[PDB]
């Protein structure tokens, strides 16, 4: 009863509605984050899901209070009783605040005055993706988040502890399947908008995306259809429908594979890394359907080797057996290097 | 007015959160339903919609008015206002009562007490599908409501005289099923709380296999007497006997995927599953007949549609 | 002021709880529908959206008021305050009452106590479809709407204009893709339920299917595996391989495609006009595959005609060339003049 | 000096009736709009609608919110615009919307000393875009956002672009995965209903689609498909099995392809486009199968030769012929 | 706008017997079909609103019913009193009456 | 019990205009539409137009579009309708009816006999 | 009887303060917690987490609470819940959960006359649960529930399983469309944030996937594929028309199953158990095929030894790997 009766004389003529020190001084909103779990990237959409303990720090003269215990742990309910700042991010595209079994918020009370307002949230950021040398790509996604209402006269977001130690990360909290968090890189800038500047705390996080799934779905795949088509030179030249449907079900595999390659992408129009290897693999298995048409347009006697003029073993087969792999095993040398020394 | 001053006399002083004769008797609550119309059954998710008039009566001491007017019919502001027994139903994953244009929810008071209190609810109620002999099954989907606070000793549900009256079955938005028969109990479950009286409509249903004898069945037999015309073609003709083979043998793999992607990821084999499976074994036995015949003919063409009506006697018979 | 006193005298004393006249005369409604869009029918569903201006006006003596304006026009939070229908739709599945910016609802109180009532409203209705005629069906989807809680001595519903001029679609608002709405009729009639009669207004809105996207999608890819069927008529006997891949083709090919116009329509447990159309393609297609086994019974030489005896043209061969079009374009008249030239 | 502002705060909330409009029985308030577009994302055909998230700002004199002992603008709690008159403007092709509400809801009001109200709402909405796909993908679709008040007639309300073309912004930044926007309009409009006549806003975007990705993914596999199936051309017509193989599953997968791709579209009853460019490439590579069995039918019924080379060259021809005009019609 | 017809310009009926009428609209009007009695040099009075309903102060006899454009009216029994001049009008769409039938002996 | 009282038979030449009352008591008189209908002799009723007394609003037919002029007066609580350029034609019985809803006209008038010659 | 209650529960209302929990500023306040679940709706590993739902009750002792006057255990109705301190039980792998709210909120409030106040929910929860997919479909997967207060640390709060192992009831007749739970284990304790340390419950489920369905759907399509594409060395040598198409299909087959399976799965970067065997049978038809290849450039570019060889060769180490595999995994 004795906390009640100093919680009621810190209530009464409250206006939540006003700033602390409005008309006086700015707000220094000291804020922390602590992701419990980078949720999944979603490349189709060009965003990733983030949960975090998002919290802030700020000093409220209205709020300072003398009595037995120099910290208020209250409870969820009283954080909408009095001033929080209003917290946004700038890219989010769908943010949740959990609120099961009750809202999922702390308000902790200093004696002096500061409150330290925790609050759970999932936050669907936007992250812009240039998906070019896809899927050899690292992206620095950032979270961008400041005041909706208030000018940089009027709150101003800083760093409790310092760049990198403010953002910290659950050691088991990572929910990404296919990236891998390399680290942060917390930063602070001041944007022009139609209603005034604002600062914005901003923090990249580095992804890194882990290629495994995309060769085992698309490279090897795609390496082993281009390799199928070669199969047929190594087949028989005189054998017209065997070399034929080998040559148009490759091509036809190759079809289905960019389109399927095609699907997981995001509808752009900058013909990522994977579109490059799937276009000179498409190049290699038409070449070969072209090399077999070329070769058949010379096939004369009509008649495979038995045990009567036969055909004779195709030169440019021959020649083929040997460039054709060799050409395409130097490609993937020079397209394996260059886009993995890349940044 | 009139009403109004007998309406205010009822609030007067009323407790909202106290049952009527809370600690003298149980309250007898009499539930009557009216189902507008059973929504699609979604045997993936194991859940079936229903939408229906729940109207549940009790008689509360507090709510008596003596006057000329003999019942009092009242919109949804009222709800809010007075007790309201606190039914679940037990089954229920997701439900909503309805909203547009105004609260669909009904409230009447009758000079001697007795309250009806009827509300418009879509409930997305749990049916646990055994999918053993599907599309052949039928199942009996429960609907079970019951108080979540108020144990045996301070509420009780009895079915009323027209326990459930069962809509138009044309209507209604059974695609597969048909509507075979009404049932209804009342029982006592003992949970660790207490012990709670759970009322269960039974509604039991029958699946139509015309839909899958023409989506799947017809198929897939078609896809087998596919394979019995490599029979009748020449042995000689390789490439054609082994397209037809492979090509039959694929298809029919490629049907049970798309089938099984409908279906819910059950631990078990489902009739439509079995027969897709004795359909498999049909035609990969034609493609090694054709093996064994390069490496007999004329008993395949005899004997395969022969064993292949037999078991489509005994399927249909189990 | 003056409006906030006079909107003060209005809610003085106002009972929310009872409707206009009670225990005096009947409350008549009279409402009107302005279709804003009529939104996209959803056939799996067999349900439709339709967007509304959906009005009510009702005569309520406590709302009588005297001041310098004859029509008080307000927002949503006096609506909230006064007694309004408890309008419900007897076919509605989750409808929705738009919220932004504001609760999308106006209010308007003539000086004689006639209230003006109008939401916007997204109604998911139910349409229950006859699909025997599908895709040629026409389908006269209901809209009804009556009180939950008030019998016809209670609330009675009426139309503010003429019938056939109270439900008024916008020229602009045809969201419909695969639909064309000729019109609409209504009706007023009583409906009999377990607490009594009530009043029930009926509009049936007339949809006409646009049969374009099911002839590209369907009817075409059909015809054309028939005449792909054909073609192996055309070819020559010998060529074993080339028309059984020919004729398995166009029968696998058939399977994939009925079963691409099954999932595109609700689950149902008798035929529509394009399973039949279908069936007969099927059996069009599966008689080719016969066809072509009947000929190779009698293929008595292997070998193909070169320019040593060699086998003569198929009879059935030459009398399916002819017979097969002919009973396909027979059937295709006696099936689109069937369904066609139906009301 | 924070309670001086608390007291003119609580001040100007005093007796303020929600329920009345600014000048309520006086001559309309002008309300101006500014639009900061923070995406554009997912244009969706199948949906007819495309998803767009703003910085809705309102701008409008209220004299009852009208305060001259504070020199600076006072930018208060969101919380405190449900105790406030706000138009009731809403979005006629809203499908969806929601103002987003992470960490506290996403509005902003800042009361001017001279009694202006700057209301500000972070607004996802699904907005409605019939779309003529007769030209997609080389279409420019003129979508729309139709901002209008409700209640309000055009004798209690007006609007205006606060600004003129620089009352929106954002528009040029915007990066759209298969669009570009290369031109926008605001127009102002009054439109008439039964009710009575009401002020309209139009925000238009002609949003031009960008070919290349479909270039990339329908028109090229199309193309390959139909020099695979000229590929026949150059097969001995003896080889009956090859060729027809080779025709057959091209007309089956320009078939399955165009089942797919209209699968992932709206069922729209009109030819568009892709769907003539693909029904061309389809018909050439049917008519190349029908070359084959016109070859088969001379030579199972020199000459047989004729036909081959000359469709061999004919064929490229007729098709770069059907590229020309069809590129000319779209571009 | 809508036309309305009745077959039966004229027909006698014996005092006591049933007689019925019949009244065709050109298009759809609903059940917002309503019939009247006109006596010699007398208003029309009011006899079967909407498809079937009867008025208030009305004798039993009178009963009528009918689909969406055609109607009937039926007398169980005609009277002295009965006999008049029977209209059907239509409120689906602005007024239009038919031609009306009338009875004799 | 409502009565619906009209005026009395009025004799005139062609070329003139005449003015016929309808007068309503027992109900009141801006709830519910007025509704004019002229019946030739020996023919079919024939409507001519209504009028909304609270605010006056009229809709006339299209035959009669221009020829007759409806107004109402809500302290008289009259129904008044103006015939103008008079014909041969015009000589029929007019009368005023109410319509309680969209299902019937629930009074009519006396009869107004119109001579014209 | 009725009089005595509400002035009872009128009473205990009276003056009390929502905001400090039961002894705030003296010792923890001991909560128990007990849970009885429903059931599991679904298990998915695309999003990996597990839908379940459950009666989540929770009992503590509040002195302001405690009654004597009337000897039974007031249930009152649900909405006095929120008049009343409750935890703020929140849980960690929670991503959306819903407590239900037909035909009223699910909820229970009862409180005693030593001032035990016994809470209940109904509850669905989406909790995440991320798995380790190596062995899959071979795996056991402990999907846990972990139940923290928020704001609470261990100096305020402090919980326990009321029944150390009764507190956790229905487990058994649990029914997964996919698993099996073949245990569930309860553990209690403390985690330090840079706020302070918190009080944890931690419910753990082992589920046991059912190998049948993926045997039926993974395992059998791909050993039916290996059998089918060992035909090809039955067939003669002459024939190349018949094995190249065999040997083509059963690999086309083997990728589109790959790539299948791989689509109803999450993009993880590691290779699975099913992927190990998957990888095997690809070899395995991979190198039927190139032994047709070697086959035909040696006869063209014996024969029957190879293919002789082939036909018992393919078939035991296939076995072999089978059985290696098993062992691996199964046993
Ligand atoms: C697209 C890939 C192919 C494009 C290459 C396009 C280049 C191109 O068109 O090749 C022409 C020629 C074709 O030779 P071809 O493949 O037909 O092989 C022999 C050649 O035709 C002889 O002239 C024939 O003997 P003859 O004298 O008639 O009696 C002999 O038949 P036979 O007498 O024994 O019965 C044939 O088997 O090959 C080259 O000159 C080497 C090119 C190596 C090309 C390799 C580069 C990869
Ligand atoms: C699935 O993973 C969870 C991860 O939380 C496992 O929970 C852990 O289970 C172990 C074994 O019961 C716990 O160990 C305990 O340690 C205390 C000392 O701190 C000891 O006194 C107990 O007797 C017990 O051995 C551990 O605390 C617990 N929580 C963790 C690791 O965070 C769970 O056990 C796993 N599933 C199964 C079926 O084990
Ligand atoms: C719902 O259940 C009850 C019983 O469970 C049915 O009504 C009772 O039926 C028994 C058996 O004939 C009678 O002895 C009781 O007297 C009945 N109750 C009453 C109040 O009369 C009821 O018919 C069931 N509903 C159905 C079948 O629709
Ligand atoms: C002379 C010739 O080249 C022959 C070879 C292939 C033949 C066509 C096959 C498909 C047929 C479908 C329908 O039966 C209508 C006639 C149809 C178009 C045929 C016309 C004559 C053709 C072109
Ligand atoms: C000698 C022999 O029997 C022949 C039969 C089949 C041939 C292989 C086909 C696929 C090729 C892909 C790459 O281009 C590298 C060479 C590659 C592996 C070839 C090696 C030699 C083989 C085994």
């Amino acid at each position: 009863t004795i906390f009640t009766r100093i919680l009621d004389r810190l209530l009464d003529g409250y206006d939540n509605r006003l700033r602390p020190g409005l008309g006086d001084a700015v707000t220094e909103v000291k804020t922390d984050i602590y992701v419990t779990s980078f949720g999944p990237v979603s490349d189709t959409d060009m965003e990733y899901t983030i949960d975090v303990f998002f919290r802030q720090t700020w000093h409220d003269e209205r709020l300072k209070f003398d009595g037995p215990m120099k910290i208020l742990p209250l409870n969820n309910l009283l954080a909408s009783k009095i001033w929080t700042p209003d917290t946004f991010f700038h890219n989010g595209k769908k943010s949740v605040a959990h609120n099961m079994t009750t809202p999922n918020k702390l308000l902790r009370l200093v004696d002096n005055g500061t409150l330290l307002y925790t609050m759970r949230l999932t936050i669907h950021a936007e992250c812009p993706m240039h998906l070019e040398d896809f899927p050899m790509d690292v992206h620095a996604c950032p979270l961008k988040f400041g005041s909706y209402a208030y000018t940089k006269a009027e709150v101003i977001y800083s760093w409790t502890l310092g760049k990198n130690k403010s953002v910290e990360v659950a050691q088991d909290g990572s929910r990404l399947n296919q990236y891998d968090l390399l680290g942060h890189v917390v930063g602070t800038e001041i944007i022009r908008s139609s209603t005034g500047e604002y600062v914005v705390m901003t923090t990249h996080f580095h992804l890194k995306r882990k290629i495994g799934y995309f060769v085992i779905q698309t490279y090897l795949p795609c390496i082993m259809t281009v390799i199928l088509s070669q199969v047929s030179f190594w087949l028989n030249r005189e054998s017209v429908p065997a070399r034929t449907v080998f040559g148009v079900t490759t091509v036809l595999t190759m079809t289905t594979l960019s389109i399927s390659a095609r699907n997981s992408l995001p509808k752009v129009a900058y013909a990522t890394a994977m579109d490059w290897f799937i276009a000179v693999c498409y190049a290699f298995v038409f070449s070969a359907l072209i090399e077999f048409a070329t070769v058949n347009y010379f096939t004369k006697r009509s008649w495979a080797w038995e045990g009567k003029t036969y055909n004779s073993v195709s030169k440019v087969d021959k020649i083929s057996r040997i460039i054709f792999p060799v050409l395409f095993a130097i490609f993937n040398l020079v397209y394996w290097a260059t886009y993995v020394n890349r940044e | 007015g009139d009403v109004t001053v007998i309406l205010n006399n009822l609030l007067e002083g009323y407790d909202n959160k106290l049952r009527p004769d809370i600690g003298v008797k149980p309250t007898l609550i009499h539930t009557d339903m009216y189902v507008n119309s059973i929504g699609p059954v979604n045997a993936i998710n194991m859940e079936y919609t229903i939408d229906i008039f729940f109207a549940q009566t009790w008689y509360d001491r507090r709510l008596k008015f003596n006057s000329t007017i003999k019942v009092l019919r009242l919109n949804s502001n009222m709800v809010g206002k007075i007790w309201i027994p606190d039914t679940f139903f037990r089954n229920s994953k997701k439900a909503d009562a309805h909203w547009i244009t105004t609260p669909n929810r009904m409230l009447r008071i009758w000079n001697d007490g007795r309250v009806l209190y009827t509300l418009r609810l879509t409930i997305d109620a749990e049916c646990q599908l055994q999918l053993h002999n599907f599309p052949m099954d039928e199942h009996s989907c429960p609907l079970e409501f019951s108080s979540y606070g108020y144990p045996r000793e301070e509420i009780v549900y009895q079915w009323k005289r027209s326990s459930v009256e069962v809509g138009d079955t044309r209507s209604w938005r059974l695609y597969q099923f048909s509507f075979v028969g009404l049932r209804n109990t009342t029982e006592v479950v003992k949970t660790t709380s207490g012990d709670y009286v759970v009322m269960s409509v039974y509604f039991d249903l029958s699946r139509r296999m015309g839909y899958f004898t023409i989506q799947t069945y017809i198929p897939c037999t078609l896809i087998v007497v596919l394979s019995w015309v490599s029979f009748w073609i020449n042995k000689d003709a390789v490439p054609a006997r082994t397209s037809l083979g492979i090509t039959t043998v694929l298809t029919m793999t490629t049907l049970s995927t798309i089938a099984r992607k409908s279906l819910p990821k059950v631990s078990y084999v489902t009739a439509m599953d079995l027969f897709v499976s004795v359909c498999f074994i049909f035609v990969f036995s034609a493609l090694v007949e054709y093996g064994t015949l390069h490496y007999m003919d004329s008993y395949a063409r005899i004997f395969f549609p022969t064993a292949f009506c037999l078991f489509n006697l005994v399927y249909w018979v189990s | 002021t003056v409006f906030t006193r006079i909107l003060d005298r209005l809610l003085d004393g106002y009972d929310n709880r009872l409707r206009p006249g009670l225990g005096e005369r009947v409350t008549e409604v009279k409402t009107d529908i302005f279709v804003t869009s009529f939104g996209p029918v959803s056939d799996h569903d067999m349900e439709y959206t339709i967007d509304v201006f959906f009005r009510q006006s009702w005569k309520d003596e406590r709302l009588k008021f005297k001041g310098p304006m004859t029509v008080l026009r307000l927002n949503n939070l006096m609506a909230s305050k006064i007694w309004t229908p408890d309008t419900f739709f007897h076919n509605g599945k989750k409808s929705v009452a738009h919220n932004m910016t504001m609760p999308n609802k106006l209010l308007r109180i003539t000086e004689d106590g006639t209230l003006l009532y109008t939401m916007r409203l997204t109604v998911r209705a139910e349409c229950p479809m006859h699909l025997e005629d599908f895709p040629m069906d026409a389908h006269a989807c209901p809209l009804k709407f009556g009180s939950y809680a008030y019998t016809r001595a209670e609330v009675v519903y009426e139309w503010t204009r003429e019938p056939a001029r109270s439900v008024v679609v916008a020229e602009d608002g045809s969201r419909l893709n695969q639909y064309d709405l000729l019109g609409q009729t209504v009706d007023s009639g009583i409906v009999q339920s377990s607490t009594g009669e009530y009043v029930v207004m009926t509009t049936h809105f007339h949809l006409k299917r646009k049969i374009g996207y099911f002839v590209i999608q369907t009817y075409l890819p059909c015809i054309m595996t028939v005449i792909l069927s054909q073609v192996s008529f055309w070819l020559n006997r010998e060529s074993v391989p080339a028309r059984t891949v020919f004729g398995v083709t166009t029968v696998l090919t058939m399977t994939t495609l009925s079963i691409s116009a099954r999932n595109s329509l609700p689950k149902v447990a008798y035929a529509t006009a394009m399973d039949w159309f279908i069936a007969v393609c099927y059996a069009f297609v599966f008689s080719a595959l016969i066809e072509f086994a009947t000929v190779n019974y009698f293929t008595k030489r292997g070998y193909a005609w070169d320019g040593k005896t060699f086998n003569s043209v198929s009879k059935i061969d030459r009398l399916s060339r002819i017979a097969f079009p002919l009973l396909f374009g027979i059937f295709n008249l006696v099936y689109w003049a069937t369904y066609l030239n139906r009301e | 000096n924070m309670s001086l502002v608390k007291e003119t705060v609580d001040r100007l909330l005093k007796g303020y009736d929600i329920r009345l409009r600014p000048d309520f029985g006086g001559p309309p308030v002008a309300v101006g709009m500014n639009i900061d577009i923070a995406s554009i994302d997912m244009v969706s055909e199948v949906n007819m609608d495309y998803t767009l998230t703003m910085y809705f700002q309102q701008a409008w004199r209220d004299k009852r919110l009208s305060y001259n002992v504070i020199p600076l603008n006072l930018t208060l709690d969101n919380r405190v615009a449900d105790q406030l008159w706000v138009p009731d403007t809403y979005f006629l092709n809203d499908k969806k919307s929601f103002v987003h509400g992470v960490t506290v809801k996403n509005r902003m009001i800042r009361l001017h000393p001279d009694g202006t109200v700057l209301y500000g709402l972070r607004i996802t909405t699904t907005a409605a875009c019939m779309m003529d796909l007769r030209r997609y993908p080389l279409d420019e679709q003129n979508c729309t956002l139709e901002i209008e008040s409700y209640g309000y007639t055009t004798d209690d309300i007006e609007f205006y672009w606060r600004g003129d073309d620089n009352a929106v912004t954002g528009v040029t930044k915007i990066e759209l995965p298969q669009f570009s926007i290369v031109d926008y309009k605001l127009i102002t409009k009054k439109v008439v209903f039964s009710t009575g006549s009401y002020p309209r806003l139009s925000l238009s975007f002609k949003l031009k689609r960008n070919i290349g990705y479909f270039i990339l993914q329908t028109y090229m596999p199309s193309i390959l498909i139909t020099i695979l199936s000229w590929v026949s051309f150059w097969i001995n017509y003896d080889a009956s099995a090859a060729r027809v193989a080779l025709g057959i599953t091209t007309v089956l997968t320009m078939t399955t392809i165009n089942t797919h791709l209209r699968e992932t579209l709206p069922k729209i009853p009109y030819v568009k486009a892709i769907d003539m460019y693909l029904m061309g490439c389809f018909v050439f590579v049917f008519m190349a199968l029908l070359e084959y069995a016109l070859v088969n039918y001379i030579f199972f019924g020199t000459d047989v030769n004729a036909i081959d080379r000359w469709s061999r060259i004919f064929f490229p021809v007729v098709f770069s012929f059907f590229n020309i005009v069809y590129w000319l019609y779209y571009v | 706008y809508i036309v309305m017809t009745q077959s039966p310009k004229s027909m006698s009926m014996s005092l006591g017997e049933r007689v019925t009428l019949s009244c065709r609209a050109s298009e759809y009007v609903g059940s917002y079909v309503s019939w009247y009695q006109q006596k010699p040099e007398q208003s029309p009075k009011l006899l079967i609103y909407g498809a079937s309903n009867r008025y208030t102060g009305v004798p039993d006899r009178f009963a009528g019913s009918g689909s969406a454009t055609d109607f009937t009216l039926t007398i169980t029994s005609v009277q002295a009193e009965d006999l008049a001049d029977y209209h059907c009008g239509q409120t689906y769409n602005y007024p239009t009456f038919g031609g009306g039938t009338k009875l004799e002996i | 019990e409502i009565q619906l009282q009209q005026s009395g038979p009025e004799l005139v030449k062609p070329g003139t205009s005449v003015k016929v009352s309808c007068k309503a008591s027992g109900y009141s008189f801006t709830d519910y539409n007025m509704y004019w209908v002229k019946q030739s002799h020996g023919k079919s009723l024939e409507w001519i137009g209504y009028i909304d007394p609270y605010n006056a609003d009229t809709t006339y037919n299209r035959e009669f579009k221009g020829k007759a002029t409806l107004t109402v007066d809500k302290s008289s609580s009259t129904a008044f309708m103006h015939l103008n350029s008079l014909t041969s034609e015009d000589s029929a019985v007019y009368y005023c009816a109410r319509k309680r809803n969209n299902f019937y006209f629930d009074y009519w008038g006396q009869g107004t006999p119109l001579t014209v010659s």
